[PDB]
């Protein structure tokens, strides 16, 4: 393509689509903690009998 | 000819259920248990017979 003199390339980053997209990461961290404690304690019963 | 494929940076995990083997811990030690009082009743009904 052709050029322009003077000017720059952004960053091609919105804070609009990582905020949400960031909160949804969050929950599907907090998610799978879940999983690791639900399996802890299903372990936990069966060696203490 | 049926053989697998490589994958690079994973590494295959013993293939040992954790779980099974305190359920299988209870039954073993229970047989032996009972093989136990099997020992000791013969051994009991032998002593009491040569009591006489």
């Amino acid at each position: 393509g052709k050029l322009t003199n003077g000017a720059l390339e952004a960053s091609n980053v919105d804070l609009s689509k990582e905020l949400v997209n960031m909160i949804v990461a969050q929950r599907n961290y907090q998610s799978n903690a879940q999983t690791i404690k639900t399996q802890d304690q299903i372990l936990n019963t069966l060696v203490n009998l | 000819n049926g053989a697998g494929l490589l994958y690079q940076g994973y590494v295959e995990t013993s293939n040992v259920n954790v779980a099974e083997e305190l359920v299988n811990m209870i039954q073993v030690q229970r047989a032996y248990e009972i093989n136990s009082k099997a020992v000791s009743t013969t051994d009991q009904m032998l002593q009491k017979l040569t009591q006489l």
